């Protein structure tokens, strides 16, 4: 994901390497950067 | 009155766009012909916008007072270029009038492409409505946009002996300055060839 | 554009591209890659600086030495004005739809 | 591209509007995760060295992109070259618990030690500016007979809601640097 | 041995034709390239022949006398505009160098089409035949026709800083004036650019 | 075999034309890829090292044969022997930026550090001759507290337009050497 | 490809040993070598 190349799986268990997430119940300027309005707003003559 | 136009890599944005005036034809004549013989060349890099002041609309000026514009014009650029390269060329006009004042200003402007215009009186001034022509009223507007082709004896013209175009601005109203009003309008003009075609290509001067 | 509603302009913006000196008038800047526009209801104009250069990725910096003002020159002009005298046109800048960066690097000043 | 420019919705404008075409784009160089996953050395103290990111310089690349966020997750990695043994308590532990080896420590081989350290705060994410100097939150803390040389690195990094990047002020027109290059 | 050549309304036939050497490919490569975005235009006005004095070849020249002429040159045409106008340009080059004496002449020279030709030696002389070349033999030819695509580190060249080509050309036999032969042989360029492409057109100076 | 010595098309003989026959050939030693990925040393700087393949001296192997071509592109691959901390930075970096470990940043291991480095230069080839001293394209820049052997290594090269290749000119009829051989 | 004898595959990534390559829209010498005129041009006798 970050700046790791390894193509070999890891050694050590997720459990060991990384801390784990947790769910309850990018990312927004992603869709705030798609959502740009690129076109004109007038009408194009020529 | 939003209106965007467009001519090659460059671009003029309006907001005050009464419409465009296409006069005397809306589409372009027939370009090859038999006088040249198929050696035509359209030449894309010249059809773009350029800039020129043409004069200042004070309140002292009366009704009638012209100005008067012959296209083509001194032109530094690729299009001035093609003049002294080749001996024929062919072309209509895209004339985008600009007067900014505010809509405090009063006063009425009139500008038209006229074919020819080698004299003129006063009193046939009036009829100035006879050609391609938009008003250009600060009360509404301060962007006039008239579209024309090549006209002429010839399908194709030597510019440097002939300008069959002229640019005329007219006011027929004066100008005023009412409290919140402008005190003289600076008139311009943006235009740009459409559709060229050369021939005869020149020997050089190297 | 914040001005008034009774002020008017009309401005002009141009693409020097290097090779020789920018213009100074805005006729001598029309033969450049331009856009023009006037002041209304909608306020903001957005103009795009295309990327025009010979190799596809340019830098970032000078080090120190000598470049003339290699990538060229954004040239704003204005046009006309109407009762516009001493308002403000103020101006943001942001990255391009296809504005890419690369090589990561750190000099100094966080 | 004409707008309202005041209602401060995102407009873009491309050179497709006076005839280009826009082109394609590579940004994987700057996204959050892969340019914060670098090695950034700090000042150590000489023994205790309470780990937090803080530390970072702020002109440095990931101090300053750091810095360009609100709130941040990372996990770390530490590189630390030490004398004698480094000792490693988590978030919210007593600096006693410094001089304990049952703590995770790790004995001395030369040259450094480079060791992955979990995200341990009580908070879902940490904070570079807190309304309230921010609160004490942080990756526990260090210690050895002295510290010579410390390094982080920031793994899985998430951040959230953006703040000001400031660059280098010049006093002519452009800032001029000497970029390396050949004097032949 | 009949071959006629033509770029745009320029025609050039010769009689001793012993071919056309392509150099380093036969076609273009890409031309719309990721660093102007898409901002490009095709001149076909300037696809045609220019002409210039080579050098003189007589028999007081011996092997390796070299003459370097650095492609683009002093051009007054619309390919001499095309650089005032532009900031970015791309070419391949059209390159028909002749050398008329008669077949009772002897001695050989060698045209080539260099690549970066910034300093040159006189034993690498010797490899001058690594680059695309023909060579001109009195007692055979009196024309070499060398076509080549546009090379370089970038996509487009600036042409006021760097000159990519540079045709050399370079007694390899020095000139005989057996009985019958002639004196002296006058040597010239018949070069055409192919393929032109401009990017980021300038401001004026008007 | 007769041709048109003029028209400079390729014209080859076998000894087919005598009565002979031509035989097969091995050809995996004249190759680009192959003949230039090897080590080259170059005479180093005391610190700032700049990275550009025209420090091989013409007389080498793959100094020579490297400017036989007029264009290239590879990937390099480095072997330096230093002192204290050697720091890379890429193709238009300043000076000031080989001062930071932030960037890539080997650290000093016995007897000498071989890293590999990727193209940087904003161009899609790079150039043996240009016309305008070449332009300052490179591999970006190295330094350390001293360098004394700096070694280069191209990888996935490409070559393209060749140039002369000049051999040793003899004083008498042949170039004569002393080739190994045992004495008895 | 050029001077590497491993049969084992990298444990490194393609992105990170190399640069990689971009498309757009050996190898000229090849082809002019291999189209040399080879046999004769008069009439072979004997």
């Amino acid at each position: 994901s970050g700046n790791t190349g390894s193509i070999i799986n890891n050694y050590y268990m997720q459990q060991y390497q990384n801390s784990m997430d947790t769910q309850l119940g990018n990312d927004w300027f992603s869709k705030l950067a798609s959502s740009a309005f690129s076109g004109l707003f007038g009408a194009l003559l020529a | 009155r939003i209106l965007t136009t467009r001519n090659g890599h460059t671009t003029s944005t309006t907001q005050s766009s009464v419409g465009v005036t296409y006069g005397y034809a809306t589409t372009e004549d027939f370009v090859s012909g038999p006088n040249t013989s198929g050696l035509e060349t359209r030449v894309v890099q010249a059809e773009r916008f350029f800039k020129t002041h043409l004069f200042d609309w004070v309140t002292s000026d009366s009704f009638g007072r012209c100005h008067l514009l012959e296209l083509p014009t001194d032109h530094k650029g690729v299009y001035g270029s093609l003049t002294d390269s080749y001996a024929y060329m062919r072309n209509g006009w895209d004339v985008e009038v600009t007067a900014v004042g505010n809509q405090f200003n009063g006063g009425c402007l009139l500008v038209a492409m006229v074919p020819e215009l080698c004299s003129i009186n006063k009193r046939e001034l009036y009829q100035l409505t006879l050609f391609p022509h938009q008003f250009i009223n600060p009360r509404t507007n301060m962007t006039a946009h008239i579209t024309v082709p090549f006209v002429g004896v010839n399908r194709y013209d030597q510019y440097k002996v002939h300008k069959p175009w002229t640019l005329v601005v007219m006011v027929v109203a004066p100008l005023t300055v009412n409290t919140e009003g402008a005190p003289q309008i600076k008139v311009y003009a943006n235009i740009a060839p459409t559709n060229v075609h050369v021939a005869g290509e020149f020997p050089s001067k190297e | 554009f914040t001005g008034p509603t009774d002020a008017k302009a009309r401005y002009m913006i141009a693409y020097a591209p290097p090779g020789m000196e920018p213009p100074k008038t805005p006729e001598a800047a029309a033969h450049c890659i331009h856009a023009e526009w006037d002041t209304g209801l909608n306020s903001k104009f957005t103009f795009s600086i295309p990327y025009l250069s010979a190799a596809d990725y340019a830098y970032t910096a000078s080090d120190t030495a000598e470049t003339t003002n290699v990538q060229g020159w954004v040239c704003l002009f204005q046009i006309t004005h109407g009762k516009a005298d001493g308002d403000a046109l103020v101006v943001l800048a942001s990255a391009g739809k296809d504005f890419e960066l690369r090589l990561p690097v750190d000099a100094r000043t966080q | 591209t004409t707008s309202a420019g005041e209602s401060a919705d995102p407009v873009t404008a491309t050179v497709e509007n006076y005839g280009g075409e826009t082109q394609v784009q590579r940004r994987q160089h700057t996204d959050v995760s892969f340019i914060l996953d670098r090695f950034v050395k700090v000042t150590p103290k000489d023994q205790i060295n309470v780990l937090d990111l803080m530390q970072t310089p702020a002109h440095t690349l990931v101090g300053a992109l750091l810095r360009t966020a609100t709130y941040y997750f990372a996990d770390l990695e530490v590189a630390v070259k030490h004398e004698g043994n480094l000792t490693w308590v988590p978030n919210g532990a007593p600096e006693t618990a410094l001089d304990n080896t049952t703590n995770p420590t790790a004995y001395h081989k030369a040259p450094l030690t480079r060791l992955a350290l979990p995200y341990t705060a009580p908070h879902r994410v940490l904070a570079t500016a807190y309304n309230g100097l921010p609160t004490s939150f942080n990756y526990g803390a260090i210690k050895a007979t002295r510290v010579t040389e410390l390094l982080y690195r920031m793994k899985r990094a998430e951040t959230y809601c953006p703040r000001p990047l400031l660059a280098i002020h010049p006093s002519e027109a452009r800032h001029k640097q000497k970029i390396v290059a050949p004097v032949k």
